[PDB]
């Protein structure tokens, strides 16, 4: 009900004072001498962090304009978070330097739309670029250094993730992990894992805690409740002639078969692994082919065409070796062909498109990562909750600049590219006056990531943006070392995607913001 | 003097159950681990029960129960049945009665202040079946009351509704009837409590009784008015003249119509007039939860459970118990244990179960998440309350559809009529796993339906 | 309420006169001119102790900068209560220092990054040196000397505290009681003790009161109930014959089982005995299989192929001898054979090694003092609920002091050690000035918390730090004393590892709080 | 195999528009007809039909004229509609 309509400038400034404030709290937390920012939280403790976006969500001002104003911008944040989350710094800056720059030179006056589409095909010509002067990443040292770079300028937890990259190679995937071990720690586990233990103590086999550790297993696929099935006994003597014991997957167990199971395990010559089902049916239902096509077995299960009861030696996998305790389980290997493993990984390449997010993505990316490789398992090395946290950070953020580099190749770092390619097509051409006015305004606003990171390294921004300027290919400043330097002899390297998904965002939410003429708020 | 040595029962709930006429009211003295013995008996009774001019007596007198008279067994983990006597009370020929004191002073146990809440849940302690000696006795709710018509007792039918995008406000009936114009789940609407003619009220004071002289689509139109129009006025004394005989059309349907049960300052003070005849006005409550002393931040109420055992005359669709106590921090016997109750593999027990000469609807609010797919779950005591499964709307997202499920107050009769175990409870469907898109309040640490909204690029 | 945003030092300078608060609470507490602070609760009698993390527990004011610092600072003291216990006085006033020095460094301009390189590079170099210093502690007179100036130099206590802990050995575990007379007295319970009393009073054996005493007592396992079949007669009668006492393990006892069990009683067929179930699943699995190992006996099951009709007169177990009371039942001692018994211990060792680590394997910590260890008891004779919580209080800072001096061994305590290794520490070099300074400054903030310590006293400040620094050895100065002297002769020796942490915890929070940028607040 | 888990009175009014699209007829019991009183030729039938795991197509179909027609005409009324708001646009 209660609203209140700004026009202009008269507005803007409101706005601007919003803008202004974020652009306090966030241009001084990035570069060598910055520091990070503390989070409030009325139940725990207040968290520091570089996270921007975070900020935002969080940043309030008591005034209506300006606080709206600062929740509406907040959608470009988020949404460069979606991404990688650093670089959203320099989709801040330069989204900075076109509020400054533009609002300052063109006093409104002037077509917004013709400005908006001069920026918009002068982002399409950057983007153009970008693609051309993107350089390949050969070399795992090179990822390390670049994953350092992501890193925060921190090299052995870098060099952890590039030997964690040597050994399970592109499809192996990594583990999160909570207050474990306090300083790096890295090792790898092999083959299928299962979130099951067994379920019964009286399985105390050969190793130690009680373990059951078995060479050669055969696998069983069980949906329904074995009472009857207990006539499996061609199948059990089988197994027993064979000479290498057998695993359960039953869905659930009879009084009748616990029973037996525990009395012939004890004393005879059949020690035999059961276990529950790993977890809810559908991905259960969906990995049973995943199990049946690593030990080249079919899936066993009564909800299908083949048969109910009927079971043969070769109806059963075969794998080469079971590791499992009270709460984890582990297949090294199976015995599968390679032929129908890839045919599943296809008719899976096909499942990879998908629109629902979270849930069955999550799910098919680790299964497929057992079917492939294993699972690195990290011990954090950090000594408190705030700094783990942004260890971890770090850390997904150096395994995004991997993954872009790698698909994608590398680029000079501080953004100097851009501003060079910008200098090379400074001539583009518009369909009106407005629009090179756009495109002017864009050129030189792109400069805004190097005049930031000067200014926080506290040195004169225009001084060190005209010697870079002089600078010329992989040749400019260094700001680690206060001094000049070549990007690839320093190693600091950009992967092109995030500075492409930065710059499209931002341009979009730019063009967006400007062509406001009027602002409503709602009054107390 | 002193307190005790007039009751000494030395056996368990079994001796409570054979007297049959033993009522039980008073508060457990589980003095807390950190609160020291002197605090558990100070706070008990000395200070918060009557003021206690002196002293008070009974038109009988000499009553030798003024103290907590208790006869609390412990011999293994302190499991406290303490009553305040009711039925040694003044016993008179026709009526039985007692004087205007004699309730006043010992039977409200007021619960104000002592510390006596961070974690305690009451499970099962009830009045049993021998309770029509000589006490009126309720047990009828709107799912007794329009019986008749399709609705049995436990978990069968009610009158609360479910509501289609939007969640509440522009009214449905001039243009959203479409939303109450489907029969299939679209039956009884209601809007937030906390509003009528209270003195801390906003300008829409008038409103909610101006809601009355609209009325007048209900007979002509077609369809018969179940919204919760709040029209309950605050000042009863202009029904008194004519309405009293015959003029009755507006019917029992106090669910059907709007009633004010915001739980301060209505309670069920309707006793009065209609001790026998209309005992029944519904329990109307907004669905409102989990939002007011349950979370640590917010910690406004108290706990009166135990004393709420009189209450079931109002047909309750909400009672702010509290929660289950999951989060902070766990260990030292980990209160996962809702879990291990039951849901331990060796276990055993072969002789007796849950009889306590009485049963009746008893099982505990789903809070958090409790979807079909988790089975081996919470079905194992009774599984449903004077409830019908409704929670938030993350997949409800659709005109029809699944068109059984939605009916709220018409699927619960078939889903207990079909007679399958206690699944009846979660028949209706399980997609309610994609709820919690919307609400997030209810799985925050343990639920994995939470992993994607923050904690690192991780799923 | 609404947020308030302060910049650089707005937030610095709030933050100064929290701790400082802090330090006004904490820093004049310890030592013997140290005194008391009181913290009341509404509800409860106000509590007056000299444990600076028992002050910082409750730690909140109206400001909320303030409160936020109080809060950060407040972690230490909270991993202290987890590991430590003690030091919390020493977290503290490396609190101070640390704040001192991040004030002092953004007063000068240092790079946190670089700041926090030294801090840490210190905080290692002071570990390796510490750990170079480390001296063993094996007698029990240096066990006395720790505990009483855990005590404060408490004699009395200390000294029965050495002795229970020479009596009950290494893996004697002791339990906090509560105080009925003027003095402290001291128990032994060895065996499992459980709360287990006989039911009926017609139980009653030779000792009165319902007390059994049986040696070398026949245990028989009887697996879940026996009610309805109601005949263990095979076994029964055998033994009554055999003459020999009976030990029934059942988790339930009926009307019709005390009926049979006051018959053996009264009309003299034979001595019987009979426990009901113990608890939790868990809990009774475990305390039945390790008495049947530790005992020789049979493990009994209905759950296996197994009936207490289809039985064997070898599934007795053998004890020493077992004492029932009215409430607790207690085996002495079981007789087994070392072989088993060592394995077995072996095997509850490896359960020792558990992922857990936590309360689960405190109750397995229980299992283990009683395959090796007892139960100690010292019931304090406390007049005052508040005296109560003192003593103890001092006598779980001692338990503290003397299990961390098991695993470490102790050194020198009072700081003269610590005080050592940072005037060793004043060698080490950093990479750029940045990293110089802030060793330098480090050395300083280690040389804070002594010349706190002289200052508690009231003391020549300059005199005791250069007569220290320039001295070396066992030479150092007492508070108990307030004299110069040799460390031993002095023999505040302490397991420095808790110091250890306590100052690797101070690092982290000094290099978080050295990221001191920005704040946002909610209103009042 | 196609399962409908639509409301009562469209799901039957669309099976019954699939039927006169492809030539055929239901086989409902709306009619006091059931499997013991059908045929093969009451099935319906197509030129060319694609079905996905998410959707099923029919390209082809048989009513010709003489159903679509039909239908149309006594569809045209129901073109206007009380429901007003996108109903109509379902409709067509």
């Amino acid at each position: 009900a209660a609203k209140d309509v700004k026009f202009g400038n008269d507005a803007r400034v409101k706005m601007l004072r919003g803008v202004n404030v974020l652009a306090d709290a966030v241009k001084v937390t990035l570069g060598p001498k910055g520091r990070n920012v503390v989070l409030d939280k009325s139940f725990g403790a207040p968290t520091i962090t570089k996270d921007g976006v975070s900020v935002a969500r969080e940043i309030e001002l008591e005034d209506k304009f300006e606080n709206m104003g600062a929740q509406m911008v907040k959608e470009v944040a988020s949404k460069a978070n979606d991404a990688a989350g650093d670089g959203t710094t320099t989709a801040t800056v330069l989204a900075q330097a076109i509020i400054t720059e533009g609002l300052k030179a063109v006093a409104a006056g002037m077509n917004p739309m013709d400005l908006k589409r001069g920026i918009d095909k002068a982002v399409t010509a950057a983007v153009e670029e970008l693609k051309a002067l993107s350089v390949p990443c050969s070399d795992s040292k090179a990822i390390a250094q670049v994953g350092t770079i992501s890193a925060n300028s921190d090299e052995t937890v870098g060099k952890l993730i590039a030997e964690a990259m040597d050994k399970v190679g592109k499809e192996g995937v990594i583990t999160v992990e909570d207050g474990t071990g306090l300083q790096d720690e890295l090792d790898v586990v092999e083959g299928m894992q299962f979130d099951r233990g067994y379920l019964s103590p009286y399985f105390i086999n050969k190793p130690e805690t009680g373990a059951v550790e078995l060479e050669s297993p055969f696998i069983l696929l069980a949906d329904k409740k074995i009472s009857n099935i207990r006539e499996m006994l061609p199948v059990l003597e089988a197994v027993a002639k064979a000479g290498k014991p057998l695993l359960i997957i039953a869905e659930d167990v009879e009084g009748e078969a616990l029973a037996t199971l525990v009395v012939n395990t004890m004393r005879g010559i059949v020690k035999v692994a059961a276990v529950k089902a790993p977890g809810f049916g559908d991905r259960r239902k969906a990995m049973l082919q995943d199990i049946a096509t690593l030990t080249g077995g079919t899936v066993i299960s009564e909800e299908i065409g083949m048969e109910l009861e009927k079971a043969t030696l070769e109806d059963l996998g075969q794998a080469k070796r079971v590791v499992i305790n009270k709460d984890t389980t582990t297949i090294i290997d199976g015995v599968g062909e390679e032929a129908a493993i890839q045919g599943r990984v296809a008719q899976i390449r096909q499942q990879i498109e998908e629109a629902t997010s979270d849930y069955d993505r999550e799910k098919l990316q680790e299964r497929v990562a057992k079917l492939a490789g294993g699972v690195a398992v990290i011990k954090v090395g950090a000594a408190t909750e705030v700094e783990m946290k942004e260890k971890k950070a770090r850390v997904e953020d150096a395994l995004h600049a991997t993954r872009a580099a790698v698909e994608e190749g590398v680029v000079a770092g501080g953004g100097v590219a851009l501003i060079r390619v910008a200098s090379k097509l400074a001539d583009l051409r518009g369909q009106n006056e407005d629009q090179n006015v756009g495109i002017k305004v864009a050129l030189r606003a792109m400069e805004a990531p190097l005049r930031q990171i000067v200014l926080n390294c506290g040195e004169e921004p225009s001084v060190v943006a005209n010697t870079v300027k002089g600078g010329d290919g992989n040749y400019g400043y260094n700001a680690a070392t206060e001094e000049y330097g070549n990007m690839i002899d320093m190693g600091i390297l950009d992967p092109t995607k995030v500075t492409r998904s930065a710059l499209q965002y931002a341009a979009s939410v730019a063009g967006l913001m400007i062509t406001t003429e009027c602002m409503v708020t709602d009054l107390p | 003097d002193q307190s005790s040595r007039y009751v000494n029962l030395a056996l368990k709930e079994e001796d409570l159950i054979a007297g049959g006429e033993h009522v039980l009211c008073a508060y457990i003295m589980k003095p807390k681990a950190g609160y020291g013995y002197v605090a558990t008996a100070a706070h008990f009774a000395a200070e918060s029960s009557t003021g206690t001019n002196v002293e008070v007596c009974t038109t009988d007198d000499f009553t030798r129960g003024v103290d907590a008279l208790v006869y609390e067994v412990d011999e293994a983990r302190e499991l406290t049945k303490i009553a305040y006597p009711v039925a040694l009370f003044d016993r008179n020929i026709t009526d039985g009665k007692a004087m205007i004191a004699s309730f006043l002073t010992l039977t409200m146990g007021n619960n104000q202040g002592m510390g006596d809440v961070e974690y305690a849940k009451m499970h099962d302690f009830y009045v049993p079946e021998a309770y029509r000696a000589l006490f009126d006795g309720p047990s009828v709710n709107i799912s007794a009351l329009w019986k008749v018509l399709g609705r049995p007792e436990v978990d069968g039918g009610l009158v609360v509704g479910t509501i289609i995008k939007p969640k509440l406000g522009l009214r449905p009936k001039p243009f959203a009837e479409a939303c109450h114009a489907f029969w299939l789940g679209g039956d009884f609407i209601k809007n937030d409590e906390p509003q009528g003619n209270q003195p801390f009220a906003p300008l829409r004071d008038t409103i909610a009784l101006v809601a009355d002289a609209m009325r007048r689509a209900q007979d002509e139109t077609g369809e018969a008015k179940l919204f919760s129009a709040n029209i309950t006025a605050d000042d009863p004394f202009e029904i008194i003249a004519r309405g009293e005989y015959v003029l009755e059309t507006f019917g029992e349907n106090a669910s059907h119509v709007a009633l004010l049960v915001d739980g301060y300052v209505a309670g069920a003070a309707a006793i009065t007039t209609a001790r026998r005849r209309f005992p029944d006005n519904f329990l109307h409550y907004h669905r409102a939860g989990h939002g007011a002393v349950t979370s640590p931040q917010s910690k406004r109420g108290y706990t009166a459970f135990v004393h709420c055992k009189m209450a079931r005359l109002q047909g309750a669709s909400g009672i702010h118990t509290g929660t289950m106590g999951f989060g902070k921090m766990e260990g030292e016997s980990s209160d996962r244990a809702i879990a291990y109750m039951l849901t331990q593999d060796e276990a055993q027990g072969p002789f007796y179960r849950q009889s306590w000469g009485g049963m009746k609807a008893c099982t505990p609010i789903i809070s958090g998440g409790m979807n079909a797919l988790r089975m081996p779950g919470f079905f194992e005591n009774l599984g449903n309350a004077n409830v019908i499964l409704t929670a938030g709307g993350g997949a409800f997202g659709h005109i029809d559809g699944p068109v059984a499920g939605a009916r709220s107050l018409r699927q619960a009769w078939q889903a207990w009529r079909d007679g399958v175990p206690v699944l009846d409870y979660a028949r209706e469907h399980k997609e309610l796993a994609r709820a919690f898109e919307s609400f997030p309040g209810d799985a925050d640490q343990i639920y994995p339906g939470w992993r994607k909204a923050l904690g690192v690029e991780d799923t």
